């Protein structure tokens, strides 16, 4: 079955080409003869591009295979102009014309002066690979993808091994064998099937590292995760439900060592948690299951009455990095709370716990939320003490986290 | 659509929350 | 994204000549088709002075083009070649700096790997290595066995001091029982001794046999 026609472009398209010419009054049998040789020229030149798509090795036909196919049938390459001597530009192609059909038609001269101009490319250079060793293709990032028997482990013993050396470079003993080991979970495609024996080296591990808050141990595996996350060729959606209780462990739990000093690096093994929490909810998403069930957890952990100050830091981070909108609906109506919670750290003399340094923290991290939130959806008038509207908490400072957002956008 | 593979992931069909550690001890 | 880069950035540079030069004309705001015509004009000029010169170098068996050829380019495309000392001393002229080239950062990181097999006599070592010792190749791996005759013969002492436990505080307990101390049921209870009615079938008579 082949039901081939015999495509012409319409004569209407002609006529009007005809009288916006000078030639007026033309028959349709004399407009139709103009039809069927210019359809004929079209389809004798694109049959004549496509043995230079196939000459160049491409199945796409660039705009250059009718450049050369034109000069092949002895007309000129030129489309914009047509010279008659023909002596300025012999068969010399200028490229075609960069026309668009939702184009604006009219430019001021200098927009294209002062537009950046693209970067040229690198040039060609000779890499080479394997693509088989003695019959098997390796998984390298060049490539694409009555008694019973005793049975045999489904890993390999070259496959064990590799485990045993990346599980115990990713415990970071040595800076250089980490970050190694961080690549190669980040870009090894036979990485899977030995994926559950990694999750279950991540989960165990994080729960029995909290009994003993060793922070070391913990930033490894949270970039072990973050390692995990990033490889193309893993199915991960099967093992996040042993990788996400992990991370929220390491957000909203307290910490066993030593209260204040690492606590900056606490600050961090929250903000690489809830950048590995936010980045889980990005992906592996479907109704209602898990970016749902994480925000009602970070908002019953913030809503709770005197919280621990730890839990209380790490969850307000975790509700923080949530995105555009999440910060627009949710932080809104508890700024007050905020308020008296750090005015009671001041009060109490205490200072030897680690309530004021978490309060500082927290208090910190909402300002600095606040300000874009402000900056997003109002103008930048009264900038001096409308914010004590709003206890009065970041005020002339937030304004001025404003204005260096506004230069960002202004240098952007 | 309930015989959909993502249904029958343990992601969608566990109390994980449970699993998160607070205030171990 | 790259491809198109190739392309466009020798067009681009070619697009804000065209429109400094306008500028210089004296034209503000110019007409779009107008642009993209004037600015393959010049692509085709650049282009017909490169296969022209060439062409009048190499037919005089020479490979790369002097003045002499060039100016002799420009006299068979009608130049009028004299008024150009005049034309490169303007006051008005601007300077269009090249495209930016991703050349620069040509290379960010190159390393090298150890534990790759090695070559077999039919490839030099000019060619690369091969991979990693877990790429292309497996082989099984079994579980760890248990022979040794301490560790066995405790399994099976336990084993069976264990089921023989069992089983004697399971017939204990569902029929009647005796104690050596005062209501002990629970701590070493003893099978209650019944009388046979013959009783030298269950004493001399082997059971295993």
């Amino acid at each position: 079955k082949l039901k081939l026609s015999n495509t012409v472009l319409p004569s209407e398209s002609m006529k009007v080409v005809a009288e916006s010419m000078g030639i007026a009054q033309i028959q349709e049998e004399t407009c139709q003869l103009l039809t069927d040789e210019v359809s004929y020229r079209i389809k004798e030149i694109a049959q004549d591009a496509l043995k230079f798509m196939h000459m160049g090795k491409r199945q796409k036909l660039t705009t250059s295979d009718i450049d050369y196919a034109l000069k092949l049938k002895n007309v000129e390459p030129l489309y914009g102009f047509h010279a008659q001597e023909f002596i300025p530009f012999r068969f010399a192609s200028g490229g075609g014309r960069e026309l668009y059909f939702y184009e604006e038609k009219e430019v001021d001269l200098s927009d294209i002066i002062n537009t950046p101009l693209p970067r040229v490319p690198l040039d060609v250079c000779l890499k080479a690979h394997w693509l088989s060793i003695e019959g098997c293709q390796p998984a390298i990032p060049e490539n694409p993808p009555r008694l019973k028997p005793r049975s045999i482990h489904e890993l390999s013993v070259e496959q064990q091994l590799y485990y045993k050396e990346i599980t115990e470079a990713c415990v970071g003993s040595c800076e250089a064998k980490r970050a190694e080991a961080l690549q190669s979970i980040a870009t090894d495609p036979g990485l899977y099937q030995m994926l559950p024996r990694f999750s279950t080296f991540i989960s165990e591990g994080v729960r029995v590292n909290v009994v003993q808050n060793n922070l070391a141990l913990l930033i490894y595996l949270m970039r072990m995760v973050k390692a995990l996350m990033d490889n193309p060729t893993l199915y991960l959606e099967k093992y996040v439900h042993e990788l996400i209780p992990a991370v929220m462990t390491c957000i909203v739990s307290r910490q066993l060592c030593l209260r204040p000093d690492v606590d900056n690096h606490w600050a961090l093994r929250d903000f690489a948690a809830r950048l590995v929490a936010q980045i889980c909810k990005h992906f592996s998403t479907t109704t209602n299951n898990i970016q749902s069930r994480i925000t009602k957890t970070f908002t019953k952990s913030w809503v709770d009455e005197k919280t621990p100050w730890t839990t209380r830091y790490g969850s307000i981070a975790g509700l923080a990095e949530l995105g555009h909108d999440v910060i627009k609906t949710l932080i809104l109506p508890r700024l007050q709370q905020e308020g008296e919670r750090i005015r009671s750290v001041l009060d109490g003399p205490v200072l030897s716990n680690i309530d004021r340094i978490g309060a500082d923290h927290v208090q910190s991290l909402l300002l600095k939320h606040c300000a874009p939130v402000l900056a997003k959806l109002r103008p930048p008038p009264d900038n001096q003490d409308a914010y004590r509207a709003e206890f009065g908490s970041l005020g002339p400072l937030l304004c001025s986290q404003v204005v260096k957002a506004r230069a960002q956008a202004a240098l952007q | 659509d309930l015989l959909a593979d993502e249904n029958f992931l343990m992601v969608t069909q566990l109390h994980w929350e449970d699993d998160i550690i607070w205030d171990g001890e | 994204n790259p491809a198109d880069n190739y392309h466009l950035a020798r067009r681009r540079t070619l697009q804000v000549v065209v429109s400094s030069l306008l500028t210089e004309a004296g034209f503000e705001s110019a007409e779009k088709a107008s642009v993209e015509t004037l600015t393959e004009m010049l692509q085709s000029y650049i282009s017909e002075i490169g296969r022209s010169a060439k062409s009048y170098c190499e037919h005089t068996a020479r490979t790369q083009p002097t003045l002499s050829d060039i100016v002799v380019t420009l006299v068979e495309m009608g130049f009028n070649v004299d008024t150009l000392p005049a034309y490169a001393k303007r006051s008005q002229r601007m300077v269009i700096t090249a495209p930016p080239v991703t050349n620069q950062p040509v290379t960010p990181k190159a390393l090298t790997a150890g534990q790759n097999r090695p070559h077999p006599p039919h490839i030099p070592s000019h060619f690369p290595e091969f991979p990693d010792p877990h790429t292309y190749i497996k082989t099984p791996t079994y579980r760890e066995p248990v022979s040794d005759y301490q560790v066995l013969r405790e399994k099976a002492a336990s084993q069976r001091r264990d089921v023989e436990r069992a089983l004697t505080r399971f017939m204990a307990k569902t029929g009647e029982t005796q104690s050596l101390f005062k209501d002990d049921v629970s701590t070493f209870p003893l099978i209650a001794a019944r009388p046979f009615t013959i009783p030298y079938l269950t004493a001399l008579l082997p059971s295993e046999l």
